[PDB]
């Protein structure tokens, strides 16, 4: 669960990506691809290539998730039941590859934000990141 | 993988008793109906809808007692898992674009059947043995993913 | 989410267990340090060999929360706050561990209750042990 | 571990870089506070009940620095990471019963740490190979667990 400080510091931190989300989207994504080969079998129909931009059009996709559920700190569940339903019931994604994408996020943000990625900084993006994973994961069974 | 020969001496010996058919039928069925996200490779084996759908399920069944069978195989390498199944590893990655964690789930069902076929002579130490077997198969089928 | 029907199901399977939870317990915690070694980690106070008194006592404790759970199906949370405490703030079990002691119940359950651990009680009680396992560990952080 | 000599080359070239000192307070204080489960080893460390109180805390510090001094030694032998480690994978085993699942934790903090530190410099291939690298040394350690 967020507390007050978790959402304030996902508030703030998520602030400051601004304009950067799709970019950063995109990265975590390559960073992801890259790093945990094994979930590259969920996009078989796209272009892996450094700056492809089914990449880049992807990316954007879930960065404005993100940043929807941010904005909806509060709401979340609610926020992304459209995605839950689609992640449940069409992709169907191994719920293991919603924490490998997370982390993947987390080291994009720590890049991108020397100055505000701070321990508490860090631990309220990953207690928020996890929550995302488990909205989205809710309606497998 | 590292089996004890007394490890592998009760995996082989239990394995001798398996109905690879049903077995393999039983587990399959069970993967789909307990992960049913593991259902995504398989809409054209038709009616998945419900647990007897799935369970009584012609292609379920045949595409069971087709991966048990390739199971099996390993057993007669379970020093080289590794390159027994080289070929399929790519396959699944290349081609049927299956993420290798469905094999660890299917590794726990399979566990799960075992057991409930073999009950009391499905012992701590015999499932320690079995763990240690389908964790070397899910490695070995993980094993040429890029 | 455990629907009306996995419920039913978890009820009925547990109902079965009845007056061995005890002895399916303690032998659920035999397999899991024999399958999954890391486990023991966390017991090192135990005396771990085979029909040791303290696995076998801790085995009906386990149980027995697992029956209050059966009971208390609709307000686990509630039902099980002051044991979250306990592994959150005193046990402090890492997350992945509950995973491993789910699956050694259910083959526990599979191996003597043929007859009842059919495909759908199956993929019910594993619902079950996951949604207890995610009570437990519902205030880590 | 199996790493590209361009993946090697690329541990080493940046891991020459980092303040071993400072990095490994860094990813040890950040694991206690991300990870607040993980505290359950550091009692006698006293208080971490903050964020600062964590990454502040001296014994935090001075204990980060013999993780990583350790974990740095390993770098100079990616070729024989079970061997370099056999001895402090017993000791985390036997002796302060240490679940390995922190291991990988721990790599994961340092990759984001590593991060932090390099920016534009821990590149969607540099990040890759030192996933392989904590994940190779997650493994060393975990190794003589029984
Ligand atoms: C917190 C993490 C995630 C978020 C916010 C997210 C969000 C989204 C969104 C917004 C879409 C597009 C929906 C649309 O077209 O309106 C999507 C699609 C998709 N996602 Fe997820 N997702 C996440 C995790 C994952 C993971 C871990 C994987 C696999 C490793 C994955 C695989 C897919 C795939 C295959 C598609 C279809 C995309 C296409 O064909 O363009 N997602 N996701
Ligand atoms: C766990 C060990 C497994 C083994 C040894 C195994 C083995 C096999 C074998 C031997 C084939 C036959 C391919 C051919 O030559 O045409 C096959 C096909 C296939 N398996 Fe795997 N399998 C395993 C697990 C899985 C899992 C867990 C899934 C997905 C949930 C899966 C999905 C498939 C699919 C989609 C095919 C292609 C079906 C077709 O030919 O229509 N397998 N498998
Ligand atoms: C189904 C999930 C679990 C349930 C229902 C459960 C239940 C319990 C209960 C009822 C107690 C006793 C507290 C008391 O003394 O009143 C306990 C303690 C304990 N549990 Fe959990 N537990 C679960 C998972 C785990 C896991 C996965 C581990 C680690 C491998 C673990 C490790 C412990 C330890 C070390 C103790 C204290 C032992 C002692 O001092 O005797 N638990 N648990
Ligand atoms: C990830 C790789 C790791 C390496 C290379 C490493 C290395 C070391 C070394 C060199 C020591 C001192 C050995 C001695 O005193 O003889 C030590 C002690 C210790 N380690 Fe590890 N460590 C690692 C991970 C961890 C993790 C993740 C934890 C738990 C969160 C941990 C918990 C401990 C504890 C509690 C001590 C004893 C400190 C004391 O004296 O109170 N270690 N480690």
């Amino acid at each position: 669960v967020l507390s007050p400080a978790d959402k304030t510091n996902v508030k703030a931190a998520w602030g400051k990506v601004g304009a950067h989300a799709g970019e950063y989207g995109a990265e975590a994504l390559e960073r992801m691809f890259l790093s945990f080969p094994t979930t590259k079998t969920y996009f078989p129909h796209f272009d892996l290539s450094h700056g492809s931009a089914q990449v880049k059009g992807h990316g954007k996709k879930v960065a404005d998730a993100l940043t929807n559920a941010v904005a909806h700190v509060d709401d979340m569940p609610n926020a992304l039941s459209a995605l839950s339903d689609l992640h449940a019931h069409k992709l169907r994604v191994d719920p293991v590859n919603f924490k490998l994408l997370s982390h993947c996020l987390l080291v994009t943000l720590a890049a991108h934000l020397p100055a505000e990625f701070t321990p508490a900084v860090h631990a309220s993006l990953d207690k928020f990141l996890a929550s995302v994973s488990t909205v989205l994961t809710s309606k497998y069974r | 993988v590292h089996l004890t020969p007394e490890e592998k001496s009760a995996v082989t010996a239990l394995w001798g008793k398996v109905n690879v058919d049903e077995v393999g039928g039983e587990a399959l069925g069970r993967l789909l109906v307990v992960y049913p996200w593991t259902q995504r490779f398989f809409e054209s084996f038709g009616d998945l809808s419900t647990p007897d759908a799935v369970m009584g399920n012609p292609k379920v069944k045949a595409h069971g007692k087709k991966v048990l069978g390739a199971f099996s195989d390993g057993l007669a390498h379970l020093d080289n898992l590794k390159g027994t199944f080289a070929t399929l590893s790519e396959l699944h990655c290349d081609k049927l674009h299956v993420d290798p964690e469905n094999f660890r789930l299917l590794g726990n069902v399979l566990v799960c059947v075992l057991a409930h076929h073999f009950g009391k002579e499905f012992t701590p130490p015999v499932q320690a043995a079995y763990q240690k077997v389908v964790a070397g198969v899910a490695n070995a089928l993980a094993h040429k993913y890029h």
